[PDB]
């Protein structure tokens, strides 16, 4: 049995840890809602 | 139960200790998460009950108490913030420029930020603080690193 606890407000935070890249990926989405790479 | 807007941990006790299986967003009295987190099961909010209302395994989305409310969209240009809520760790904004999932049915935002599976459901925000989608459905790439879709639902 599953329960929820509040974790914060939903706010844009000016001066937050900027990171990660921006890949363009060829993908397929199956009937189970699973993504996969089309190569 | 607690119907205050904001982001929430999704917990279970069905394993050793209290385990965080995912995250979700409360807006307009409706709780939004990813299908693979709850499997469409009901939720406790103190001693209030949340019953599923809408869901779709293919979109990997589920809403509780009401229809899907989150209609904001990535603009295709601006950076975004993942409001990550990892297991045992405080809420943390992580700003990023999304990549792109190219599919036969169209193009989708993707964010390349690796975090544990229990982070599934954390919202991704625009500059005005609107939820443009949820983190936690994606793919492991050439590198072995994780990339998530910006998964958004349709509003009616
Ligand atoms: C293997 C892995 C690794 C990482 C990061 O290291 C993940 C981060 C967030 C979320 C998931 C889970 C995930 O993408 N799905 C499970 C179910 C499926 C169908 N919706 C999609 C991660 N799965």
């Amino acid at each position: 049995d599953m329960y929820i606890e509040r974790a914060g407000d939903i706010t844009w935070e000016k001066d937050a840890e900027v990171t990660g890249n921006s890949p363009r990926l060829d993908v397929a989405l199956d009937e189970s809602g699973d993504f996969s790479l089309v190569e | 139960g607690e119907t205050t807007d904001g982001v929430y941990r999704v917990m279970t006790r069905r394993l050793l200790g209290s385990t965080q299986v995912g995250v979700g967003v409360m807006q307009e009295g409706v709780f939004h998460t990813m299908w693979h987190v709850t499997k469409g099961a009901a939720l406790r909010s103190g001693e209030g009950r949340l019953d599923p209302y809408w869901g779709d395994v293919k979109q990997d989305l589920v809403s509780y108490c009401g229809p899907w409310k989150l209609d904001a969209a990535w603009d295709g240009l601006s950076e975004v913030q993942l409001l990550a809520v990892p297991p045992g760790e405080r809420a943390k904004n992580i700003q990023t420029l999304p990549g792109i999932f190219k599919t036969k049915d169209g193009d989708i935002g993707a964010v390349a930020l690796d975090y544990p599976a229990g982070t599934s459901g954390s919202p991704i925000l625009d500059k005005c603080g609107r939820v443009i989608g949820l983190y936690g459905n994606g793919v492991v790439i050439k590198n072995g690193s994780y990339v998530s879709a910006i998964t958004q639902g349709k509003r009616e």
